[PDB]
RNA sequence: GUGGGAGAGGGUGGUGGAAUUCCCGGAGUAGCGGUGAAAUGCGCAGAUACCGGGAGGAACGCCGAUGGCGAAGGCAGCCACCUGGUCCACCCGUGACGCUGAGGCGCGAAAGCGUGGGGAGCAAACCGGAUUACCCGGGUAGUCCACGCCCUAAACGAUGCGCGCUAGGUCUCUGGGUCUCCUGGGGGCCGAAGCUAACGCGUUAAGCGCGCCGCCUGGGGAGUACGGCCGCAAGGC
């Protein structure tokens, strides 16, 4: 059992953060414990459940009783497809929701998944560490920003729903619990030539942070790699970009780069 | 017994009197500590000096093998 | 013009031919960098602790010299080119500081 | 298949295992042996009774080579070199000498982070 | 290093007086030696630090040399800035 | 000034061996490696043990110290050159030429950065594995060099510098003398008087005094905001 939060009061301002509405739809992954559960089946429609732990799941389906809305699938989110849950369970309300307090060691996987899974859902609430919450949610020019604000950045706009203490939680963590909420987006934040190309230009601009932006191109790019004796051609094709670093740049920027770089 | 005890007149500086070098390396090519030789610590830092001199010279050895399990 | 020892270790598996001539080069260097002999001391064949180009067995050659101290390095470095000598190593001359007097 | 008569006996004492290993003066090694081959596996590869027991192993496998006399050198500090030691000289080889050269670096690669931490 | 010779003869040449070794001139001429000597070495070696606070001081020592031999006897002074054209 | 002494103080060239990793061979059979126990991983394209030859980078085992040097940061193979600081002795020269120091100038561990080299080993990030529902296998920048930036720390003795006076005992490093001992300098441990809220300090004062400098005025808000200065930037004052 990890940090379990214990406060209904914080229980239930988070599944106000939620919606959990009438019309609402909840994704429950990782049920555990019951307590969320619990908060978000009584207002939501249709609960549906994803778990793989052996026996947090049976335990839990004993009390479970007073609920009607509680179609617990038993299986890993990952390995298991949703897109066929989306036809089959939400049936009764087409709109959607995911829901997690658990670890994040998991959590920040799946969500990333989740999202590369590309099942058009309305928004997502998520638990998750004060640290990694500024990282997501982060402006430019920022030491909290990177990748993985530039990654979120297609999918919604961000801002930490409420601050959690330590206490709520059984063990304590030694740093802040931050609850975000992530609302999907009408579609990309900003287009591009190709989407796993602009991943693999972020990447290679933020794996040596401090660098000059030349000076992470230059040895970051696989097809970099390639056409090292030919940056010469990739600096001409550089536009208002002097001496520069990745942190520096925003989400246009980028893109921008992006669309130059396939004309190269 | 110390390694000094059992000696008679000579000198430091001399990095050529290779047997009396010998005495003052232990089973092993190593240098003996002031426990073992009996000097003061001058005369130990100058014997350092001239004994590692030596095995530049190639007159004494940098590590050997002992005879034991 | 200070006095230094000077120290040349060289192949041991040369005849009387390749021994004079080496002596009488390095000689002709050793007059040559500035430097003025006094006495030679010679030292034959030794054994080694370990082998030095690819030799068990070397044999020695002892010189002090007072010379120029800014052409020592030149003299050092003029010796050891040949492929006959293994080990040059040019020492200042220190005076004899006894034990246990 | 050679029948040198008089070959030696490396120990590889490692921590984690022991490798006996019996070679000519010419060091071609004609054998070998270890804990790993006798069947154990893990943790009990390099328990003293593993070292005994590489040791008799290798020991009988040469002797149809026809050694009859060793002069064992032992590398490294695992916990079972006595052990070996001992088994191997009362296997049915006469030793001649027993010698470590166990391996050290003179302050050179910067070690793993486990071994580090030197006085 | 500044040998026997030439340190006896810069201090033979600036004594006031035969059997003088420790005059205000002899300790400002034998500081300029030092000063040249230390300064081309730096010259040739740019990256040689803890040298650069020995000039310091010795740049120091001289300059409040020369104040004490200005303020006591300031024609002394100009003659010995003359003669071993110090300040240019 | 003269006559000596010790020292990983600094800079520049040269080269000594032991490892580690690769390459080229000879022999070698089924594992090697790893852990609390394991897995990943490598190995039949013959691994691991072992013998020989070669390449390359980095760091200097015993000596080694509770040691030494430096104004700090720091400085360990060896050889040579160019240099900085310092101690003792002779009392030989000068006649107060001294102390401190707002700004200025310079140095400044480690990690970063620009422009070029180098890359053995270790190793941020990262790819894997696994269990206690950190740890092992790989690996990038980086750690290495030249030039130029950055100017930060538990940058600590948490103790600014200089000088004088105030019991001693003991262990060390380095000198000098007439050498069981006297006399200097440096580094530790007990402890008079004294001081301190106490812990403790105590001739290397946190004692008794003098001179100069730098800071403090309840805790947060906050080393934040604004403004200014310095940096390519992160950031610094």
């Amino acid at each position: 059992g990890q940090n379990f939060l214990i406060d209904t009061n914080i229980l239930n301002r988070i599944v106000d953060h939620a919606e959990v509405t009438e019309k609402t739809g909840v994704i429950e992954i990782g049920p555990g414990i019951g307590a969320l559960t619990e908060q978000l089946a009584k207002r939501a429609k249709k609960v549906v459940a994803f778990e793989i732990d052996q026996r947090l799941l049976p335990i839990l389906k004993d009390t479970l009783s007073p609920y009607e809305n509680v179609t617990v699938i038993h299986q890993d989110v990952l390995k298991a497809d949703v897109k066929s849950v989306i036809e089959e369970q939400f049936q009764d309300c087409d709109e959607i929701m995911v829901v997690a307090n658990l670890p994040y060691y998991v959590t920040t996987p799946i969500i990333m998944k989740l999202l590369e899974e590309h099942l058009p859902l309305k928004g997502i609430v998520v638990m998750l560490q004060k640290e990694v919450a500024e990282r997501m949610a982060a402006d430019p020019s920022s030491k909290e920003y990177g990748s993985l604000s530039i990654a979120v950045q297609f999918y919604t706009e961000a801002k930490t729903v409420m601050i959690v203490p330590k206490t709520v939680f059984v063990p304590q963590p030694n740093v802040d619990s931050a609850v975000i909420r992530l609302i999907l987006r009408d579609g990309p934040a900003v287009d591009v030539e190709n989407e796993s190309f602009f991943f693999q230009l972020i990447k290679a601009s933020f794996a040596q942070r401090r660098k000059t932006l030349l000076n992470n191109l230059v040895n970051n790019l696989p097809e970099g790699k390639a056409q090292k004796s030919t940056i010469e051609q990739v600096l001409e094709e550089t536009n208002i970009d002097g001496k520069r670093r990745g942190e520096s740049l925003s989400i246009e920027e980028f893109a921008a780069l992006s669309n130059g770089l396939y004309k190269a | 017994a110390k390694v000094k005890a059992t000696l008679g007149e000579f000198d430091l500086r001399d990095y050529r009197n290779v047997e009396v070098l010998k005495r003052f390396l232990s089973e092993t090519g190593k240098i003996l500590p002031r426990r073992r030789t009996g000097l003061s610590a001058k005369e130990q830092r100058i014997l350092a000096k001239t004994i590692k001199r030596a095995r530049i010279l190639g007159l004494l050895p940098f590590t050997e093998k002992l005879v034991r399990k | 013009m200070r006095r230094y020892e000077v120290n040349i270790v060289l192949n041991p598996n040369l005849d009387q031919s390749q021994l004079a001539l080496e002596k009488e080069i390095i000689q002709r260097a050793l007059e040559n960098y500035g430097a003025r002999v006094e006495k030679v001391e010679e030292l034959g064949l030794r054994r080694l602790a370990y082998p030095i180009a690819k030799d068990p067995q070397g044999y020695f050659l002892w010189y002090q010299v007072e010379m120029p101290e800014d052409r020592v390095n030149d003299l050092a470095r003029e010796l050891r080119i040949r492929d006959n000598v293994r080990r040059v190593m040019v020492v200042k001359s220190q005076e004899p500081f006894l034990a246990n007097a | 298949k050679r029948q040198v008569a008089s070959g030696r006996a490396y120990i590889h004492a490692s921590y984690n295992n022991t490798i006996v290993t019996i070679t000519d003066p010419d060091g071609n090694p004609i054998t070998w042996s270890s804990g790993g081959v006798i069947g154990y596996k893990g943790s009990r590869k390099g328990t003293p009774y593993a070292a005994q027991l590489a040791a008799l192993d290798a020991a009988k496998k040469a002797m149809a080579y026809g050694m009859q006399s060793v002069d064992v050198i032992v590398r490294g500090t695992g916990a079972g070199r006595e052990q070996a030691i001992r088994a191997l000289q009362a296997s049915g080889l006469q030793v001649k000498s027993i010698v470590d050269d166990t391996p050290v670096p003179h302050n050179g690669c910067r070690p793993k982070k486990k071994f580090r931490k030197a006085s | 290093p500044i040998t026997k010779e030439e340190k006896q003869k810069v201090i033979q040449e600036f004594a006031r007086f035969p059997g003088d070794t420790g005059s205000t001139e002899v300790q400002v001429a034998l500081l300029t030696l030092r000063i040249n000597r230390l300064s081309e070495h730096l010259k040739v070696h740019k990256k040689d630090h803890h040298s650069h606070r020995g000039l310091l001081m010795m740049v120091g020592q001289r300059r409040r040399l020369l104040r004490y031999l200005q303020r006591e006897d300031p024609e002394r002074y100009r003659a010995l800035i003359e003669k071993l054209g110090i300040r240019g």
